[PDB]
């Protein structure tokens, strides 16, 4: 349910099993859960 | 079948305190 543009990387999360999205302290996505068993961060600012 | 017994005594509806309970996760989105 998500599009965008990003730089992906493996996380350091403690992600709960009932859960799918990973928004930050101030409402931006910043981490996701792959539909085939992976939990990767989302640094969507590639560079600007 | 309405199989209903006799010793059904009503309580006093005893008041208590729910001090800090009912807290849950409002949605399925991780934050930190």
């Amino acid at each position: 349910g998500l599009t965008g543009t990003g730089v992906l990387t493996p996380s350091s999360k403690r992600f709960q099993p009932f859960q799918q999205f990973g928004r930050d302290v101030s409402d931006f996505t910043d981490s996701v859960r792959d539909p085939k068993t992976s939990e990767i961060l989302d640094i969507s600012p590639c560079s600007f | 079948r309405c199989t209903t017994f006799d010793d059904v005594q009503a309580p006093n509806y005893t008041q208590h305190t729910s001090s800090m309970r009912g807290v849950y996760y409002p949605d399925e989105i991780f934050r930190s």
